[PDB]
RNA sequence: GCUCAGGAAUAAGAGCUGAAUGCAUCUAAGCUCGAACUCUGACCUAAAAAGAGACCUCUUUAAGGAUUCCGGUAAAAGACC
RNA sequence: GCAGCUUGCUACCUCGAUGUCGGUUCUUUCCAUCCUGGCCGUGCAGCAGCGGCCAAGGGUGAGGUUGUUCGCCUAUUAAA
RNA sequence: AGCUUGUAGUCCGUAAGGGAGACAACCCAGCCCGUGGUUAAGGUCCCCAAGUGUCGACUAAGUGUUAAUACUAAAGGGCGUCCCAAGCCCCAGACAGCUGGAAGGUUAGCUUAGAAGCAGCUACCCUUCAAAGAGUGCGUAACAGCUCACCAGUCGAGGUU
């Protein structure tokens, strides 16, 4: 099925809404472009 | 037709409509929003342009629409008062041949504003100061000039 | 109150920190570790079982650099003293991975059914042990242990499929 | 403009396309040692082409196991003499020759190329090279060899051709010991190459003199109505308006052939000693008959007949141990038929 | 004999060019691979690969690859080298990777104002790194 | 596709009208293009034995005629060499209508087919009376 | 007929360690990976590289070169062998 | 806002002539990338898409109409 | 628009020489010949005469190293960095981490047999309590362990707008 330890590393990051870069789950700003809005990576 | 065409002020005023012919009507519908019969709003913020520019009636209407939507959504239908201070008095014209008889035909109206001149004033309660600030920030994005928000009344009531 | 930029690092007993040249060297019961820590405007002193890192100036760059250097020194003394351990988990859906150590590399065979095994590199004297269905990584250098775990986890990346269905790989469950 | 694309006419990897500066190919690179000491190169003379019927032993080939006809080039490979040992010193500015010892006794026809080195210092020259190696002044050793074409009859020349060959060994001391073993001896092609292995062939290609761009670079002819308007074998344009010049990359007439070329991965199909095995009825055309030991190279080799072909062990070979070919039939029918 | 180790490339070049134009000495520069270029590594590498790959093949600039040749070229740009004075100056300059065997053991000097320890940061690369990333064997 | 053991010159280029030698009702087909053939500037698409071509039925029945079909060339007059050095040539060019997979639309093939197509397309081999 | 790569250093990007900002953070220093790109490696050319090279041999009225002669693996004339 | 690859505007150069359009041939450059390489997101199960980032090394063809450029159409093609 | 058409001053036209890389008209300067001196504009790391000049800061982008200029990219954004100022919290212990409880409310009403706090429209929901809402999350065909907005102890200095 879905393994929680894998989902921690694969699906548990934020996504910049302007450049799609991966960001930390706690990040409020994109590291690549500095965009202020980040969405959690869609795990469904 | 970009706003950069009729943006810079290089000319004298063109406003006497009895010496011209056929000016298209302005797009800006209202100039007072929110609760027009309230004057006891303690906080009053305004949007001042910081360059000498001409603002077309469509730009004024777009800024007014966006600010009014934000204010109505956040503070409510009568939680604010909003005033568009400037009227588009200048008549914009375009040369639609070449450069022969190039004096243009009237294509719209614009407001010729000066630096530090108030464009929009918003009055709200103390708790809605940041919402009014945000709405006026969105309104200034539709204008052809850099802008800045200033607090006119109730500065001590916000900080 | 009074802002102090200098930072103090305690040297536990059995640890002989030296800072000859611009290279920091720490010796302990677990081994010896040596790192280069040079940055203009930052000064490091070793004295009486205590290293102090200070900056000549107090701008944000010097504050950041003194913090980073103090963290590096603390990690080095901890590595020579207590070391580091990193836990990784082996997960798969249909194909059992064949994971083993052949020296300084980790062999990841049958990953997602592939006929060519993957190869993750070990860094430094890092100790990788395959404890059945999980991997333990131990070493005296936090940099080396972290990079070894990162190499293991990055080598097991499913690089084209949907991550919400294909989740086979080796994942860090506890960092160094 | 919407453009139709075409790959560029010819290769700019062999520019300038000038005459080779010598009639001998010079090797710019030498492969790495993979075993016991030995010379990395040999030199023969191209005789001509024939074909053999062999069993296809190439692994994974579609025709593996069945009889195939394989064109081969026959190359006469009389024993070469190891004329000298040369030591090199590596520095920042690259290798430099530091020492040389010539063999005491050298062939009399060598005088046709150079005045013969005397039978002077060989023990002391060798001990000087040994000291230089011990003190770290030597980076590698090469062997100077020359061919002896006098034993051939299809090649009219008696003057030897001199070239440097690498020695393949695991260590510099082993190289020096092996070179001292082979110094002044006659090395056979079996002492350099084994049957069934791949080698690289270098030669000066066939000279065609001055040739036009159609033959030199393979440019298109003028087509249709343009074929008879006066510029048929000429390039369409020499350039644009700007830049105001003819680029060196524009195909133009000039020397064609007589260049140095290296071919890769040419398999040795047979090392022979009896020249009657390969010489056809009536002889090789314009050459004659093979007399000494020879070598069969699968496929074609650069150069015409009688050119010196240099053979070196492969520098970019891919396949592993190929085996000994099973040559069922060497065609000795008349090439003149 | 100037030791180029830990020296700013342009400042050493300016010093040596002025000394050569003072017209009384032959200048040798050793350890040219150890000269320093301040600035971030990405920027310096980008500018040097832009300069290296610029010109035309029949005409264009032929920017060298060896660090000693690069250093000589850097000094070359601070001289009137198309003039007799500049040609004389360039003929009296020799730049080396490492120490040539003849100059081994000779007494060297260093320009104090070209020293890289006067830089305020760590944003620098050595000339040898630039040369070897341009494909120069030395 | 799977390689043949022989070297086949691509003797037929686009526009060649080849006799169709099966019982599908196509008598003469004209090559339009060659499948799995990328060319170069100014080069017509070229087909030799074993190649599949898109064809247009020029002669034959009204039902077949003007139809774009797939055909495989099985004979060619241009000489090709077998692995053991023998060069083979036929008296004429011939093709048979097939699908993408290489299965003949007809049931019998009048005349000999080349052995190379017989191996690359086994169904053409079984359908043919004699393989040369 | 032959016509591989391998290695290095990178782009986007993915990570490690890591402070500013006790936590967290792929980044601000530092570190590991990472492309048909770049470099190296192959290959062709290259002492007219003005820092105009290295080594060896032969010989200083010589070594050796050219011309004539018989030619062709070369060749528009020259050149080359 | 960028570009200057469409069309205008303008009249600075050229009227003691800088030979027109289109095609063809040959060479080259740009990148705002069609394919090929590497990535990220997805309303990404796989197959295959859609969107975006890096990347200009190589490739980007054959035909019917039309002088065409452009465009339409045909069958191939990794893409044409 | 280095467009077109006015106006005042001044230039080029017809203006050298000095300086701006070169520059009709930009700066110094209007210039008889020769010599010496001192300056102007402009410059002083080398090219190139004179500073690797001084003091106080900023910039990390080779940004820049471009008086006027036909020869110089915007709106917008930046927890990049350096400043000034004003609010609020702060050794009656903030800010972020380390610990410890989210036990009484309600299973609040929702056609269709089923989303009974996350479709959903509304509160002086507890007497009173250091402490528990008509609800911030990967999760539920109708229920649930696992995360918060909260006061508690923790080392102990600034935090935030
Ligand atoms: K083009
Ligand atoms: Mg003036
Ligand atoms: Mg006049
Ligand atoms: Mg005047
Ligand atoms: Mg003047
Ligand atoms: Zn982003």
């Amino acid at each position: 099925a879905r393994f929680p330890e894998a989902e921690e590393r694969l699906l548990n990051k934020k996504i910049c809404m302007k450049c799609n870069a991966r960001n930390a789950i706690r990040a409020t700003r994109c590291r690549k472009c500095g965009y202020g809005t980040l969405r959690v990576k869609s795990k469904e | 037709k970009p706003g950069s065409m009729y943006r810079n002020v290089r000319q004298r005023s063109f406003t006497r409509r009895k010496y011209m012919g056929g000016v298209p009507g302005s797009q800006v519908i209202h100039y007072d929003m929110g609760d027009k019969a309230n004057t006891s709003f303690p906080v009053k913020i305004s949007l001042i342009v910081e360059e000498k520019c001409q603002i077309r009636h469509t730009a004024l209407e777009a800024a007014r629409i966006t600010a009014n939507r934000h204010l109505v959504a956040d503070t409510g239908k009568m939680g604010f008062y909003m005033k568009l201070r400037v009227y588009p008095h200048e008549v914009i014209r375009e040369n639609k041949s070449g450069m022969r008889r190039a004096f243009g035909k009237n294509v719209g109206t614009a407001a010729r504003v000066k630096p530090m001149q108030k464009i929009f004033t918003v009055a709200v309660e103390k708790q809605n100061f940041k919402a009014a600030k945000e709405a006026l920030w969105h309104a200034g994005q539709k204008l052809p000039t850099p802008c800045r928000i200033v607090v006119d009344e109730g500065a001590e009531l916000v900080q | 109150m009074v802002k102090e930029i200098a930072r103090t690092i305690e040297i536990p007993e059995g640890v002989s920190v030296s800072l000859a040249q611009d290279v920091f060297t720490a010796t302990g019961p677990k081994g010896t570790v040596e790192r280069k820590l040079w940055y203009p405007g930052i000064m490091i002193d070793v004295k009486d079982g205590e290293v102090v890192v200070d900056a000549e100036y107090a701008r944000k760059e010097q504050k950041a650099m003194v913090g980073t250097f103090a963290s590096h020194i603390r990690n080095l003394v901890k590595g020579v003293n207590e070391g580091f351990e990193c836990k990784m988990s082996i997960v798969y859906a249909h194909f059992p991975m064949q994971v083993k150590v052949d020296g300084k590399t980790l062999i990841i065979g049958n990953f997602l059914g592939e006929k060519k095994p993957r190869f993750a590199k070990i860094i430094g004297e890092t100790k990788v042990k395959v404890s059945g269905n999980d991997v333990t990584i131990t070493g005296i250098n936090k940099e080396d242990v972290g990079q070894t775990a990162a190499n293991i986890e990055q080598k097991t990346k499913i690089k084209r499929f949907d991550p919400r269905i294909f989740q086979d790989g080796i994942y860090i469950v506890q960092k160094a | 403009m919407a453009s139709i694309h075409r790959p560029k006419r010819g290769s700019l990897a062999f520019s300038p396309r000038k005459r080779a500066k010598s009639h001998i190919p010079r090797f710019r690179a030498w492969p790495e040692a993979t075993g016991e000491p030995k010379l990395q190169s040999f030199a023969g003379y191209k005789v001509g082409m024939t074909h053999v019927i062999m069993v296809d032993d190439t692994k994974n080939s579609l025709t593996q196991g069945m009889e195939i006809s394989v064109p081969v080039t026959v190359i006469e490979t009389p024993a070469i003499r190891v004329a000298a040992i040369r030591a090199y010193a590596e520095d920042s500015t690259g290798e430099k020759a530091i020492a040389e010892v010539w063999a005491a006794d050298l062939d009399p026809e060598l005088k046709r190329r150079i005045p013969i080195p005397a039978a002077g210092n060989q023990a002391e020259a060798l001990e000087n090279i040994g000291k230089l190696i011990e003190e770290g002044r030597v980076s590698d050793v090469r062997a100077v060899i020359y061919t002896l074409p006098k034993s051939l009859t299809g090649v009219p020349k008696k003057v030897p051709d001199i070239m440097e060959s690498g020695i393949s060994a695991r260590d510099l001391g082993t190289k020096f010991e092996y070179s001292k073993t082979i110094l002044g001896t006659l090395v056979s092609v079996t002492d350099v190459f084994k049957n069934g292995t791949l080698v690289d062939t270098a030669a000066i290609t066939i000279g065609k003199g001055t040739q036009g761009p159609v033959k030199r670079w393979g440019i298109q002819l003028m087509k249709g109505k343009h074929s008879r308007q006066g510029s048929l074998r000429q390039v369409g344009t020499l350039g644009a308006f700007n830049p105001s010049r003819v680029s060196w990359r524009v195909p133009q007439m000039g020397q064609m052939g007589y260049h140095q070329r290296t071919e890769f991965n040419k398999r040795i199909l047979k090392i022979g000693s009896d020249g009657e095995e390969v010489t056809p009825e009536g002889g090789f055309i314009n050459y004659g008959l093979v007399r000494g030991d020879y070598i069969l190279i699968k496929g074609s080799v650069p150069g015409p007949s009688k050119r010196l072909i240099r053979l070196r062990d492969p520098i970019r070979a891919k396949k592993a141990d190929l085996g000994e070919p099973n040559i069922l039939y060497i065609s000795r029918e008349s090439k003149q038929g | 004999v100037i030791d180029a180790k830990g020296l700013i490339l342009g400042r050493l070049a300016s010093s040596v060019a002025k000394q050569l134009l003072s017209g009384d000495e032959k200048v040798y520069i050793i350890n040219a691979e150890q000269a320093i270029i301040s600035g971030s590594r990405a920027a310096t590498l980008r500018e040097y690969r832009e300069t290296r790959e610029r010109g035309a093949t029949e005409f264009g600039p032929y920017f060298p690859k060896r660090p000693d040749r690069i250093l000589k070229r850097t000094i070359r740009g601070m001289l009137p080298y198309k003039r007799a004075r500049g040609r004389d100056a360039m003929s009296r300059l020799k730049v080396y990777v490492g120490v040539p065997y003849e100059l081994k053991g000779a007494e060297t000097v260093t320009i104090p104002d070209a020293d890289m320890r006067l830089l305020s940061s760590s944003r620098y690369v050595e000339l040898g790194e630039v040369s070897q990333k341009m494909g120069s064997k030395f | 596709m799977k390689g043949m053991r022989s070297n086949i010159p691509r003797a037929l280029n686009a526009g060649a009208q080849i006799a169709c030698v099966d019982n599908t009702g196509a008598k003469v087909v004209e090559i339009i293009s060659v499948k799995k053939y990328r060319g170069v500037k100014n080069r017509m698409p070229c087909a030799g034995i074993g190649d599949m071509c898109v064809v247009s039925v020029k002669k034959g029945t009204p039902e077949m005629r003007k139809q774009v079909l797939l055909a495989v060339v099985v004979r060619q007059k241009q000489e090709f060499r077998r692995p053991d050095g023998l060069h083979v040539s036929f008296e004429d060019n011939a093709m048979v209508i097939t699908d993408e997979e290489g299965i003949p639309k007809g049931t019998d093939i009048k005349g000999p087919v080349a052995r190379e197509v017989a191996e690359r397309f086994p169904k053409i081999g079984t359908t043919a009376s004699i393989i040369v």
